[PDB]
């Protein structure tokens, strides 16, 4: 929970957050089912399986 | 009088920037001159193509000139016919027409 | 700037599409700002965070 404020996006130096680090990693970590099939994801962000 | 223009280099363009202070001589007058703001960059971060584009907005330069890349030819082009700058470019042509 | 407005609001990730003349405006913030970004759109080529 980064409550803290997030500024604009024309930061000088544009800085990231890294619990942005956590949430991918997440993401690509995820085995569900849809409708259109087993969703395995890869390193990338594309889908395998 | 002095009127303000924006620069946008890619880094390892060396000549370039050498060839851009030699028109400058050059094409010098003594009623009207031209002022330079120069940045330099990586040209295929479209971040930072629209991070050298608006710092150079909020300047207020008259015209543009600069280089685009494949991944950031699309950047330009949205922007110079929304925000109504001129932009001069000896990159590859854009197909289609862009004001 | 509808990125830009949402990233001032603070936001965990970002669902939306792209097209062929914006995916690059796209892959380049993500990559800085570090947000995620699920979408259903044509797949980019190369190894994008």
């Amino acid at each position: 929970s980064r409550r803290g404020n997030a500024g604009d996006c024309l930061a000088n130096p544009a800085v990231p957050w890294g619990q942005g680090v956590e949430i991918e990693r997440a993401l690509k970590q995820v085995q569900v089912e849809g409708l259109s099939g087993n969703i395995k994801f890869d390193q990338n962000g594309k889908r395998i399986n | 009088n002095s009127i303000q223009i924006g620069g946008l280099f890619p880094r390892g363009a060396d000549q370039e920037y050498s060839a851009f202070r030699v028109g400058m001589v050059q094409f010098s007058t003594s009623e009207f001159r031209l002022t330079p703001h120069i940045d330099n960059l990586e040209v295929a971060n479209s971040f930072a193509v629209t991070n050298a584009f608006c710092s150079q907005f909020s300047r207020g330069v008259y015209a543009i000139f600069g280089f685009y890349d494949k991944k950031s030819v699309n950047t330009i082009t949205s922007f110079c016919g929304t925000l109504h700058v001129s932009f001069i470019t000896p990159s590859f042509p854009t197909d289609g027409t862009h004001p």
